[PDB]
């Protein structure tokens, strides 16, 4: 053990941090009058409708 | 002669040229938003401050 033959010192480190995420949203509010353009075999009604508003510059 | 006119029925437009009051009340509002993120951090280290003799060559 003389002459620092067995003296030793070591250190080590390892680090990892990952993360992730996502999100989506949508809202819609209004009222629209549509018209029936087809009646299906079970009585369900296909409906289509369009509202066009022009206010000033569009 | 203006033809037959119902007595107790509410006054409705029935023929071409009849007038009707439209109360314009429109309130439409739609919105959508989304986001995504991802992160990754990595750190690694190793150090031999004092190396014993039998480990020196390595």
């Amino acid at each position: 053990f003389g002459n620092s033959r067995a003296d030793m010192e070591a250190s080590g480190g390892n680090s990892f941090n990952g993360k992730g995420g996502a999100n989506a949203s949508n809202t819609f509010s209004g009222t629209l009058t549509v018209t029936v353009d087809q009646v299906l075999a079970n009585g369900n009604l296909h409906v289509v409708g369009e509202k066009q508003i022009a206010i000033n510059q569009g | 002669n203006y033809g037959y006119q119902p007595l107790f029925e509410d006054r409705r437009p029935r023929n071409i040229g009849d007038t009707l009051t439209i109360v314009l009340q429109e309130n439409v509002s739609a919105s959508k938003s989304s986001s995504a993120n991802a992160s990754r951090d990595g750190k690694t280290s190793f150090g031999f401050d004092t190396v014993p003799r039998y480990l020196q060559g390595l």
